[PDB]
């Protein structure tokens, strides 16, 4: 069984701020295949990174992802106030089973 | 032998008909993908591998036993190396022969009404059929759809022969060799279809029934299946199955009428089919009235029995395959059926009625209603001859899976007449292939690519020292290809490139798999990759292999592979044979063809019995 | 425009039966991976089971696994999810979803693409 912790879990930024969520999986992630999601209170996820490192198509500049060998990282530049939402990390082999990780929230002040 | 203007008028008929078919399947040449699987065993046949697909393994791919034969005869008379042209040649002759000995078996049904009589012959329900535009589509592919039409052309005459010859000459039916040679040509059905037996096989019960003794009887049976026989034989003790293997790829579950009712449907609406249909009954049901209004040994050997042979066994074939399933072709498979229902009414007498029936005024009434009958029926095949077809539906994958093929593959390619094997080389993926070939001198396993039109790329293992060097010519490591349509790679690629694919027609491993969904028809099992990369030569670990492979399941499906009952199975095709490998063969053939494993390599484990690789981490 | 139109859901007693139905506009069933994912109140995101119609592979959590099934009519481009012997804590909103595919053959980025709107299912009752 794969089990990925995310952490934190609350995060307290302002407009024009960077901000860093970390996702932590425990066994061999040779697939790669970390993606991240944006989900707003009472609507559906939103796909931003593919691959631990692409991003998708039609998503802002701002968002970026890097592989810290186990450790996966999402990064945000100078957050508009339209960014305050939930994210999850999320892991899948070609065929195997779906993990998603604890959603972060963010806040404003 | 009757009078003359009814022996020049069906001759004149005759002609006209063969002439219009003949250039209506000279406008429409194509060969079929389909068509193309077939040369590459008359290929190895003649090269003297065997008829096999591929030269190391014992795998049978071809259904009809007879057209992959002739087709080899053909090769061999004709020194030419190439083999579409025989594939045209003889599938054009066999349509048009078929069509007249249809043709000419329904005229001597009629022929004895018409003693000391004025009448005219016309065709009615030959022409019909060419009318059909799908009909001239297949009348010239690589199928054997002529093959099955010139067999029902024969045995309708002959069984016509066989019911009117009660003439009680010496206290018999007919002489022995004619009974001999119904017989073997009625057994004969099960080799060229398999579904083609309920007609055969029923023919042979009616001869049984009509039989004096159980000598006879006997007799009959003992001869009427031979050849069928040392065949299924020969075919346990080659092949390890009681079954050809694409037929044992598909694991059906139960009947599916929907679909069968929506291939009926999608093959009515572009002609209307029903209104010849309407006024063929109306003009069979008037000239019977003509004819007058009006144990059992003598009952079934008589003319109104073999009619209702021949609809009854249309009406069961039309049954089987909708309840089957259809097909995803336009109109390939319900074309059978209408041949045979259409059978009785290939010509139809126009006559003056009888002083003794009618006088005077009401028999210049009966002739003009048969007139006006047969030229309605003139008018509906002029109409429907110039249809468009399907619509424009038939380039893209719709809800169903009907689709024309003809048009599919000319727009595929670029040329309107795609007849040879050098003309699919235009497909989107066939130039490449060449080329990645010949950039591997020590062999691959190759792929298509997710990303572009070319193909991935797996490497094989090196030679060893002392085993490179001892080659002949230069040293050529192994080449497999996975993919999806055979006959374009097999006519191209070469006798000793592997070609496999993944429902299972060509890959022995793909066809003992069990069924978990019912999907698409035909396009719905599908083999994974991970077991093409765990049997082979070919490497294995993450830095040369594709990024969409799993790596444990590549180890799970090569530690599955050791199973003894599976290890069974493939040296039953892969040993070389003898004649103990013969017996052996015959004697397991039952339990190789009831053999099933799961497609995914952890189940599979846990079925078998085997411990768990460790993860490779 | 891709469209994923879901239907069926609401209250049945512990024990009860309920299928759900989902619609597909803009592609073909036969050649993408389909989703189901629930959501409990207060809690995060849950994947339930996964059907593939070109490979004829199905998949499910352990959680459900004896209780769910997935399946696929590609004659009306629709996906069911029958649940049986429904407990009391399997009470959510569940999601239908497609995945990201290869552009030029059936492969996999192990990714989710395009998110139904989401039909809720009561399992309890009284
Ligand atoms: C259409 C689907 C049918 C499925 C269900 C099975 C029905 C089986 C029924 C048939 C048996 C009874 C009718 C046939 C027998 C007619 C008599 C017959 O063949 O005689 C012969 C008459 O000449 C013939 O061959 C004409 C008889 C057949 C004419 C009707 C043709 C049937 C086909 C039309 C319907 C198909 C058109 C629609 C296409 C989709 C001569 O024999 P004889 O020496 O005179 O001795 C007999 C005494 N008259």
């Amino acid at each position: 069984d794969i089990q990925m912790t995310q952490s934190p879990s609350s995060l307290s930024a302002s407009v024009g701020d960077r901000v860093t969520i970390t996702c932590r999986a425990s066994q061999s992630v040779s697939s790669s295949a970390v993606a991240w999601y944006q989900q707003k209170p009472g609507k559906a996820p939103k796909l931003l990174i593919y691959s631990a490192s692409s991003l998708y198509s039609g998503v802002p500049s701002r968002f970026s992802g890097s592989r810290s060998g186990t450790d996966f990282t999402l990064t945000i530049s100078s957050l508009q106030p339209e960014d305050f939402a939930t994210y999850y990390c999320q892991q899948s082999p070609p065929y195997g089973p779906i993990t998603f990780g604890q959603g972060t929230k963010v806040e404003l002040k | 032998p009757y009078h003359v203007w009814v022996r020049v008028s069906l001759w004149v008929s005759v002609v006209t008909v063969a002439a219009l078919f003949g250039w209506g399947a000279w406008q429409r040449r194509w060969i079929a993908d389909d068509g193309l699987i077939v040369l590459r065993t008359v290929r190895n046949l003649l090269a003297g591998n065997g008829p096999v697909f591929n030269a190391g393994e014992r795998v049978e791919a071809n259904t009809s036993t007879v057209w992959s034969y002739l087709v080899t005869l053909g090769g061999f008379v004709a020194g030419s190396a190439r083999l579409e042209y025989v594939a045209l040649v003889l599938a054009l002759t066999l349509s048009v022969l078929g069509v007249v000995l249809v043709m000419f078996g329904t005229a001597r049904l009629y022929a004895p009404g018409l003693t000391g009589r004025r009448a005219v012959f016309l065709p009615a329900g030959a022409l019909v059929y060419i009318a059909i535009p799908p009909a001239r589509d297949f009348a010239t592919s690589g199928l054997e759809n002529g093959l099955v039409l010139a067999y029902l052309g024969l045995l309708w005459w002959m069984m016509v022969c066989w019911s009117q010859g009660l003439r009680r000459p010496d206290g018999e039916r007919t002489s022995r060799g004619f009974d001999a040679t119904l017989a073997v040509v009625a057994g004969m059905s099960v080799l060229v279809r398999p579904e083609l037996a309920l007609i055969g096989g029923l023919a042979l019960v009616m001869m049984l029934v009509a039989a004096p003794t159980w000598r006879r009887r006997l007799a009959l049976v003992v001869v009427g299946g031979l050849i069928p026989v040392a065949y299924q034989i020969f075919r346990m003790g080659y092949y390890g199955l009681l079954v050809p293997g694409t037929a044992l790829a598909k694991d059906a579950s139960g009947a599916k009428w929907d679909q069968g009712l929506v291939y009926l449907a999608n093959f009515n609406q572009p002609y209307l089919l029903w209104a010849p249909a309407v006024l063929l009954i109306g003009l069979g049901l008037m000239v019977l009235l003509l004819r007058g209004r009006p144990w059992i040994a003598r009952t079934v050997q008589s003319p109104p029995a073999v009619v209702a042979f021949m609809l009854i066994s249309g009406l069961l074939q039309a049954v089987y395959w909708i309840r089957q399933g259809g097909d995803f072709m336009h109109g390939r498979v319900l074309l059978t059926p209408l041949f045979c229902l259409l059978a009785p009414v290939a010509v139809i007498p126009l006559l003056l009625p009888d002083r003794s029936r009618m006088a005077r005024g009401a028999g210049y009434l009966y002739a003009g209603a048969t007139a006006v009958l047969w030229l309605a029926v003139a008018g509906w095949a002029l109409w429907a001859a110039n249809s468009p077809g399907m619509g424009a539906d038939a380039t893209r994958v719709t809800y169903s899976g009907i689709v024309d093929e003809r048009r599919f593959y000319s727009q595929a390619t670029g040329h309107a007449h795609p007849l040879t094997a050098a003309d699919y080389l235009d497909y989107p993926r066939m130039r490449a292939v060449l080329t990645a070939i010949e950039n591997t001198p020590d062999g691959a396993l190759l792929l298509p690519s997710g990303d572009y039109d070319r193909w991935d790329v797996v490497p094989a293992l090196p030679p060893p020292p002392d085993v490179r060097a001892a080659a002949v010519g230069g040293y050529v490591g192994p080449h497999t290809v996975f993919f999806t349509n055979l006959g374009m790679l097999g006519m191209n690629v070469g006798l000793d490139v592997r070609v496999i694919d993944q429902i299972g027609l060509a890959n022995p491993l793909a066809a003992h798999t069990a069924r978990l969904t019912d999907g698409r028809i035909g396009h719905d099992k599908n083999l994974f990759p991970d077991w093409a990369v765990a049997e082979g030569p070919f490497l294995k670990e993450p830095p040369w292999i594709p990024q969409y492979l799993d790596e444990d399941w590549i180890r799970q499906a090569e530690a599955a592979l050791k199973c003894p009952e599976t290890d069974k199975v493939l040296d039953a095709i892969r040993a070389p044979m003898g004649f103990r490998r013969f017996l052996s063969n015959v004697m397991h053939a039952a339990e190789y063809t009831r053999y099933r494993i799961d497609r995914v390599p952890l189940y599979e484990l846990a079925r078998c019995g085997l411990p768990v690789p460790e993860p490779v981490d | 425009e891709v469209q994923l139109v879901e239907s069926g859901g609401g209250l049945v007693q512990p024990g009860g039966s309920l299928r759900l139905s989902c619609a597909a506009s803009g592609f073909n069933v036969s050649s993408s991976y389909i989703h189901w994912v629930r959501q409990a109140p207060g809690k995060g995101l849950e994947w339930v089971a996964s059907i593939s119609s070109y490979y004829g592979y199905t998949s499910y959590a352990d959680s459900v696994k004896g209780r769910f099934t997935i399946s696929a009519d590609t004659s009306k481009n629709t996906a069911y999810l029958q649940m049986n012997s429904l407990r009391a804590e399997d009470t959510a909103v569940y999601y239908c979803a497609r995945g990201y595919m290869y552009s030029h053959w059936v492969y996999s980025y192990g990714a989710i693409d395009y998110w139904g709107q989401g039909t809720l299912v009561t399992v309890s009752s009284a």
